[PDB]
Parts: C-alpha cells; structure tokens; sequence
C-alpha cells in the first residue's frame, strides 16, 4: 500500500487537502462488502 | 564466543586480539578495569564511540572478529570482552581477553605442593593446594593427576593476582575423600605456563 | 547519563532477589535503547540477563527478552513515568551470586525490521555485589601445613571454610615482613570462602624456634593461633 | 521521524476466505455469460 497525504479526489482543482500525521501505529479492520468491475472490449466475445 | 585467555605487549607496540563465532556484524568489544565497571570501547565492528582514541579498531574476517590496540599504555591494562547478537534477539559474550601492560621482566612460575595434614584427615576431609607464583604473563592453567591418570574432580582454580614484586600468583584447591587419597600413592599437579609445564608430586 | 543500582546486598538462598535501577539524565520512555541487566560473577565473564521495552508495535503492548536459562526464575519490569528498572529473581541459589550491573542496550532498537535487535551495551552502571547464602556467619577451620628446597623451605597455615570475608593472617603477630606472602580468597561450591598464606625461612631455623600464624576474623569472632611442625 | 518497524504499508486478505467468495461469485457471472466459459481475472489496466 502507498500513502499520500496531499489528495485531490473527485477530480477537484483549486483545492488540495493535506492529511495530518497520526501519533503511533494505525490499525483498522473493515468488511469488504462489494466491488466495482469493468469488462474488456476486446472480442472474441464468443471465446472468453 | 572464543576469546584468547591472555595477551601481553610493551608500551607503544600494537596488540590484536581476536574473537570467533560471529556470523553477523553486531560484534562489540568491552573494557573492564579490575574493581570497576566494564566500558564499551567499540561497537558494530570497527566503529568507535565518543571519547575513545583512534588506536582502538574493530575488525571481522569470515567467522573471526578482531580488535586492534596500537600504542599500548598503562591504562590499557584490563580485561577485554567481545560480544555480538545471535539469532533473533539473544546476545552472548566471550570469555574475554586479559591484556596487561605491566612492567618487565618475564619469568617462569614456581610451584609448591602441600599434601593434606594429619589433623585435616580427622575431619574426614582431604585437600591438596598448589601454590603458583612469580610468573609472566598473569594467566596460567593448572592440571591434576593421580599416579598416572588425570583427576577431573574436585578442582577449584581462581584468577591470579599481582604481587608486591609485580609478579602474578595463583592457587588451585583440590578437595577429595580420604579414601582415594590413601589408595592412590602419589598425586601429581601439572602447571602449564606458556607451553612449558611445571609439575609437583606428593605421597604419604 | 548515570545508572544507579539499588537493593539487598545480602540475600538468603531459595528466596526472591529483587533489584531496582534508578536512571538519571534519560527517559525510560525513549525508544532508542533497551533497558535490562548484566551480571558478572566474581572473577568470571559477562553474562546477559535480559531486557525489555514498552515501545511496541501493532500486535504487542511491548517487548521483553529473557535469557533462556534464567527465563523461568526471573521477571523483568519497566516503570516509564517513574523512570525505573526492576529485576526479580525467584528461587535464588548461591550460584546466582554475582555483581549486578544496570545495563542500557544499544543496537537496531530505533529502526528495526520485524522484532527489535539489541546487540551491545553502550551505557553501564557502577554495579553492586549480591551474595546469596543459605547460612549466616561462620568461623574458619585452621590446620597447619608441614614443609619438607634450595636451602630455604616454605611453610604455611591453611584457612578452610568460612563466611563472610575478610580474614587477616599474620606470622608471629607481624614479626616477619620480608619473605612473607598471602594468597587471595576462593569461592567454594558450598558458597563459602577459603584462602591461605606462605612464608620462606631457612632450614637452620628449624628447631626449638617454631612458627605460629595469627588468624583473625571479625564477623564470626575468631582468633586462632596454631604452631606448625613437620 | 519513524520509530519502529521499517516497512511499507500493507493490506492483508485471508487466502481461504477470498477464494471461497470468488468461487461463489464466478458462478453468478455464468448465469449471464453462459453455463461454460473461461473467466480470467487481472489487475487494473492503467490510469490515475
Ligand atoms: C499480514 O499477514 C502476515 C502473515 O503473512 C502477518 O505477519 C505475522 O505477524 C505476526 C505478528 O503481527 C507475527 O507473529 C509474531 O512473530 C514473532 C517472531 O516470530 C519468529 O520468531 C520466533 C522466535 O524464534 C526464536 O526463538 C525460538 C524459541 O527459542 C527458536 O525456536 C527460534 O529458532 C528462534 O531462536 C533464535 O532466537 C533466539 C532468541 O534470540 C535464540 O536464543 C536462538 O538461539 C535462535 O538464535 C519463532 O518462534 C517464530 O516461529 C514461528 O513462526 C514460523 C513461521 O515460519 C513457524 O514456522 C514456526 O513453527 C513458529 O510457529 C518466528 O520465527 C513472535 O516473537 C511473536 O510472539 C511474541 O509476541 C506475542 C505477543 O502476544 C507473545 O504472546 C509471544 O509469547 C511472543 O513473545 C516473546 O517474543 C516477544 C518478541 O517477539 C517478546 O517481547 C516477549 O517478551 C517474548 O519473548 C520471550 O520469548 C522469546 C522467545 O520467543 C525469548 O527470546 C525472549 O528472551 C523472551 O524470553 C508473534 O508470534 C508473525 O510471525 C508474522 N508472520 C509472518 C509470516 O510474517 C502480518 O502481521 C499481517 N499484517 C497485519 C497488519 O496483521
Ligand atoms: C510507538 O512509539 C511511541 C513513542 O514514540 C510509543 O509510545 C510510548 O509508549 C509507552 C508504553 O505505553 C509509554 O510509556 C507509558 O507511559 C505512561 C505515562 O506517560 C506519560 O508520561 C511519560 C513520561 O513523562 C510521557 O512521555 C508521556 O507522553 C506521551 O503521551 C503523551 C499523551 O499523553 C504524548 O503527547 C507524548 O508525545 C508521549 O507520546 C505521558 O505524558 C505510563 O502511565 C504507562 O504505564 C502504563 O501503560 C503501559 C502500557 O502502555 C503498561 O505496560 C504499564 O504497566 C502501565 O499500565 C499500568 O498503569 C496504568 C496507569 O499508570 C493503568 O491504567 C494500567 O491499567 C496498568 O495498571 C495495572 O497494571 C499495573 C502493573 O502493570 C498494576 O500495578 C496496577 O495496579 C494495575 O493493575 C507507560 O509506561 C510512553 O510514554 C510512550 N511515549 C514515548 C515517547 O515513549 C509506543 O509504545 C510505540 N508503539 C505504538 C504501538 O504506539
Ligand atoms: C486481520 O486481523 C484480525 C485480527 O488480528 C485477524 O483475525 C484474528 O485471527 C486470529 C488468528 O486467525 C484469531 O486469533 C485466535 O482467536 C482465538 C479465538 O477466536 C483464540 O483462542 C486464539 O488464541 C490462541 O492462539 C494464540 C496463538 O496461537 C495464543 O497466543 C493464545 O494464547 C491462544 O492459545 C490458547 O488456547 C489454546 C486452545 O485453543 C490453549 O491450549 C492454550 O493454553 C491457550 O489458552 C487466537 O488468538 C483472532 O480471534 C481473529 N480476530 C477476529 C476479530 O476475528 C485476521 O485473521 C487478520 N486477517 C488477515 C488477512 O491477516
Ligand atoms: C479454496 O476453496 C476451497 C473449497 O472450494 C478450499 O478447499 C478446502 O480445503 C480444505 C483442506 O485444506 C478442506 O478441508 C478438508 O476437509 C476434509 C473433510 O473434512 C478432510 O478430509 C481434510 O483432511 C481437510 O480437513 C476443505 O473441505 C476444502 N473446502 C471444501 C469446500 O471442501 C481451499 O482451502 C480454499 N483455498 C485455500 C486457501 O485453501
Ligand atoms: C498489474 O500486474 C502487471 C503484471 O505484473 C504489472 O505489469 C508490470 O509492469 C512493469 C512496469 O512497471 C513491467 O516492467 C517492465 O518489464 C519489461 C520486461 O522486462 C521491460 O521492458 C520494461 O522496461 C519494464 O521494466 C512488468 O514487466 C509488468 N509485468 C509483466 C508480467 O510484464 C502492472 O504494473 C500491474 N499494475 C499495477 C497497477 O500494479
Ligand atoms: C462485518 O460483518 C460482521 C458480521 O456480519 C459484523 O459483526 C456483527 O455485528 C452485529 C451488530 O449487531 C452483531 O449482531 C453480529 O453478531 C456480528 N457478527 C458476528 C459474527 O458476531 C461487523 O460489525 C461488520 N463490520 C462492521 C464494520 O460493522
Ligand atoms: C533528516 O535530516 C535532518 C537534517 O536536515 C536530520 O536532523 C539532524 O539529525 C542529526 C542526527 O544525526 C543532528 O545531529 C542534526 O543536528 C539534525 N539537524 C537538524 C536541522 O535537525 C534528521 O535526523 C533526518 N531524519 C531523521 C530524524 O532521521
Ligand atoms: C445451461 O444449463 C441448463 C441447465 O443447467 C441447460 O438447460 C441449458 O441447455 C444449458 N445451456 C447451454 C449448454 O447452452
């Protein structure tokens, strides 16, 4: 995993947010409940 | 870790003491003056700490680690221990190397062996004492024998100490049963100094 | 930076040995070094005891290292606010008698991989001597040593089991100086002490003129004079 | 300064749990893409 403090999400220009440092080691446990998937356009549709 | 028992040199000469059993680079050497606390003279092999002269240098070749002291002086007389990290987090120390910068001259040891007394046997105890003195360097090994075969039991040997004449002296104490004392006629005491050995024998 | 050891200098056998180190000039909270102990038995080599550190990672609340042999009988503790180090030894024997030094461990402590790796002691303490005895105070057993070389022979007085030190042995109550010698004490497997003396005298003096050593022991209250004959 | 393990941020996923789900998910795609077909997975193509 890579860490980036300065971020522009949602394609925002003009405003960049700096994530402040955190004391100690950060640990988190979450549930993975779903995905965002895309299908390739190359076809060969009847193959794979 | 295996460290040589003794080491000697004249002022201005350079001494190199070794250590083996180090597969890692965590090797470090210490200096302990008699009646004082040990002080780290080197760490991480060659690297020196604060307030330590350049003449102290660590070195490690293969499985062998080495410390080098050039330009000897009075204050260099002490016991030198080596140590290094092993495995996961445990650390071990060597037997240590005793380096002496005492004054001249070299001399052969002197052994005087005393058999148990008549009053001592009455306590159902038998003890023989080898007195070794006037030797250089200050490290000597002592061995015991009965008639022929060596004696591996009851041996108590202590580190030698400098005398008023600057010559070192030591005493080894052998405690056994009166039964094995009267059975075995002669008891030999072997004292090994710089290769050459000096022997004494007593029989009742 | 100064390390000051404190605790009982005299402990009985099979009991619990407890020692506390007081640091000055540094914080035990510091993650740069480990804190522990190194004991040096009389006239012997340096042995590693153990070290710990509260500066932890995500899977632990700290780190604590014990020497495999001494692991069972020891307990290590660090007080961070009060800046103190603790050592507790359960079921102590006379074999555990040593000069205990307060030790600061340097190494890969401030930046490690996996577990922290302490390898060398950068800062030492003055240290104190702790003697473990199953007894109290005992008087030495005195036996004479009968001589037989080289025109002048040597004779002495034997000092057997005693505790604690010291013992003073003089020849004819300080009558002879030149050609007089005394050897250091020896620790027995039974936890006691022993030593001896030696004097060189001509063979012509052998006769009605005899030699008597004066033994003196303060703790056990022992003053014993013995004549030596071959 | 960083005091501790020298490491890069990392994300853990249990091999058994992800696989079990995958086996159940890959069968649902075959309710559309047909009873029998080859479904291969691959990481992101490229972009931001
Ligand atoms: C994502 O997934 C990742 C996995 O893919 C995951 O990584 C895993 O993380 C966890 C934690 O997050 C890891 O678990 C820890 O592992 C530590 C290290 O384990 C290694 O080392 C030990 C020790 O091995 C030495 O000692 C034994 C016994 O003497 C010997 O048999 C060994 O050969 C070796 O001996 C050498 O060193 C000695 C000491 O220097 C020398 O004396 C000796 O001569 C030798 O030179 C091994 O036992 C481990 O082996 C195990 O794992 C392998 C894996 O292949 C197995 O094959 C094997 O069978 C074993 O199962 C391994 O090699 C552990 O130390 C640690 O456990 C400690 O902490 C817990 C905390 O609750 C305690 O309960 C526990 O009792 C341990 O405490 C001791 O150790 C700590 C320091 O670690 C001390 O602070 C503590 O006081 C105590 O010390 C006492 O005991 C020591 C002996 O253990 C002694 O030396 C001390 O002096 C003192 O008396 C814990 O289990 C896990 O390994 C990772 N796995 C991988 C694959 O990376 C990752 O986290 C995940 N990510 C996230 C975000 O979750
Ligand atoms: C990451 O790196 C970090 C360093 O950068 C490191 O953080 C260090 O972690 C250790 C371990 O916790 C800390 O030591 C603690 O010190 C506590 C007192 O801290 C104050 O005083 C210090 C000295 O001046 C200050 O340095 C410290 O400042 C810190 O915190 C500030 C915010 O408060 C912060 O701004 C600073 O930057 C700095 O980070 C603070 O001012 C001390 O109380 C504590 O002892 C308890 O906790 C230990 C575990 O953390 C236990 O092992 C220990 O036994 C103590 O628990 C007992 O006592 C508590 C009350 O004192 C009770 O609540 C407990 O329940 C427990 O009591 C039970 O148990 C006892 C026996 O154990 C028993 O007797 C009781 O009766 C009862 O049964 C601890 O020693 C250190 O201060 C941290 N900081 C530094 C700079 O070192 C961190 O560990 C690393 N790892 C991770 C994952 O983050
Ligand atoms: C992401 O992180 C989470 C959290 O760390 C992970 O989920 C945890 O996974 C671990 C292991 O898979 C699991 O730990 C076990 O939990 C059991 C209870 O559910 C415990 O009983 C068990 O403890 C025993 O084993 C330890 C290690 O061997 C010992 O240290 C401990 O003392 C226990 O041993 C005892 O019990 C035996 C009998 O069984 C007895 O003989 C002994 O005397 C002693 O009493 C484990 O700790 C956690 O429960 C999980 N946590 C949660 C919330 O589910 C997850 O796996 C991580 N994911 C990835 C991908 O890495
Ligand atoms: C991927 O998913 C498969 C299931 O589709 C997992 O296979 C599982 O493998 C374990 C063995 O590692 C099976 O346990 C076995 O159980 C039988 C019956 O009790 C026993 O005889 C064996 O000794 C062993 O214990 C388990 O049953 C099996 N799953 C199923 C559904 O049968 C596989 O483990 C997954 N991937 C990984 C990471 O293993
Ligand atoms: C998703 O996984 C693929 C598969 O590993 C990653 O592709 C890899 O991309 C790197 C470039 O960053 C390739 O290195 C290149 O190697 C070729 C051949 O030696 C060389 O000509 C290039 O100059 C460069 O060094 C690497 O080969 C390539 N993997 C394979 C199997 O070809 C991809 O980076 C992954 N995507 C993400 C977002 O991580
Ligand atoms: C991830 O899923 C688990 C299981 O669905 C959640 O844990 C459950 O929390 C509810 C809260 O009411 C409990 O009733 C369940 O008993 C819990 N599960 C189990 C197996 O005990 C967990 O909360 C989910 N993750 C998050 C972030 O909420
Ligand atoms: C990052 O670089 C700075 C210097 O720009 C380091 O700070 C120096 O650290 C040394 C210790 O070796 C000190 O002697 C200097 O006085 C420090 N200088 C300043 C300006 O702070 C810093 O240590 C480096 N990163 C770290 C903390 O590892
Ligand atoms: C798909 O499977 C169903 C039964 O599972 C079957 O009726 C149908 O003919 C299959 N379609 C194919 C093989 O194209």
């Amino acid at each position: 995993c890579r860490i980036k403090q300065i971020i522009n999400m949602w394609q925002r220009i003009g405003q960049a947010m700096y994530a402040p440092p955190i004391q100690g080691v950060i640990r988190c446990v979450s549930n993975i409940t779903g995905l965002i998937l895309t299908r390739d356009g190359g076809s060969t549709n009847s193959t794979t | 870790l295996t460290q040589p028992p003794s080491a000697s040199g004249s002022p201005g000469q350079s001494i190199t003491i070794s250590c083996t059993g180090t597969s890692n680079n965590f090797v470090s050497w210490y200096q302990q003056h008699a009646g004082k606390a040990p002080k780290l003279v080197i760490y991480d092999v060659n690297k020196r700490p604060s307030g330590v002269p350049d003449r102290f240098s660590g070195s490690k070749s293969g499985n062998t680690a080495s410390l080098t002291v050039s330009g000897l002086q009075t204050d260099d007389e002490a016991v030198y221990y080596c140590g290094s990290l092993v495995g996961n987090w445990d650390v071990i120390f060597g037997g240590g190397t005793k380096l002496t910068v005492l004054g001249q001259p070299k001399a052969a040891p002197s052994v005087t062996l005393f058999p148990p007394s008549s009053e001592e046997l009455q306590a159902n105890k038998a003890t023989l004492v080898c007195l070794i003195s006037d030797f250089y360097p200050g490290a000597v090994t002592v061995a015991w024998k009965a008639d022929s075969s060596p004696v591996k039991a009851g041996v108590e040997t202590t580190t030698p100490s400098k005398q008023s004449n600057n010559k070192y002296a030591a005493s080894s104490y052998l405690s056994l049963t009166p039964e094995q004392w009267k059975s075995h006629r002669s008891y030999s005491c072997q004292v090994t100094h710089e290769g050459s050995t000096v022997e004494k024998t007593v029989a009742p | 930076p100064q390390l000051q050891e404190s605790g009982p200098t005299l402990v009985e056998a099979s009991e619990t040995l407890s020692l506390t180190c007081a640091v000055s000039g540094d914080s035990t909270a510091a993650c740069n070094s480990f804190w522990g102990w190194v004991r040096q038995p009389p006239g012997k080599g340096l042995e590693w005891v153990g070290s710990l550190s509260h500066c932890a990672s995500y899977w632990n609340r700290g780190w604590t290292y014990h020497n495999p042999s001494l692991k069972s009988r020891l307990t290590l503790a660090l007080d961070t606010p009060k800046n103190l180090v603790f050592l507790k030894l359960n079921s102590v024997t006379a074999a555990d008698t040593a000069t205990y030094y307060c030790a600061r461990f340097g190494g890969e402590v401030l930046r490690y991989t996996d577990w922290p790796k302490p390898a060398w002691v950068d800062l030492w303490g003055r240290g104190t001597l702790v003697t473990v005895s199953s007894a109290s105070t005992k008087g030495p057993s005195v036996f004479p040593l009968a001589p037989s070389s080289g025109g002048t022979a040597a004779l002495g007085c034997l000092v057997k089991d005693y505790f604690p030190e010291p013992v003073t042995v003089s020849w004819n109550s300080g009558a002879l100086t030149s050609g007089v010698h005394t050897f250091p004490a020896v620790l027995q497997s039974s936890g006691l002490y022993s030593l001896s003396s030696v004097v060189t005298v001509p063979s012509s003096s052998l006769g009605t003129q005899t030699y008597i050593c004066n033994v003196n022991h303060k703790p056990s209250n022992t003053k014993v004079d013995k004549r030596v004959e071959p | 300064d960083i005091i501790g393990d020298i490491r890069q941020a990392h994300c853990n996923v249990s091999k058994a749990t992800w696989n079990e789900t995958l086996g159940k998910v890959v069968k649902q795609l075959r309710k559309h893409f047909g009873n029998n077909t080859i479904i291969r997975f691959a990481n992101s193509s490229g972009g931001d």
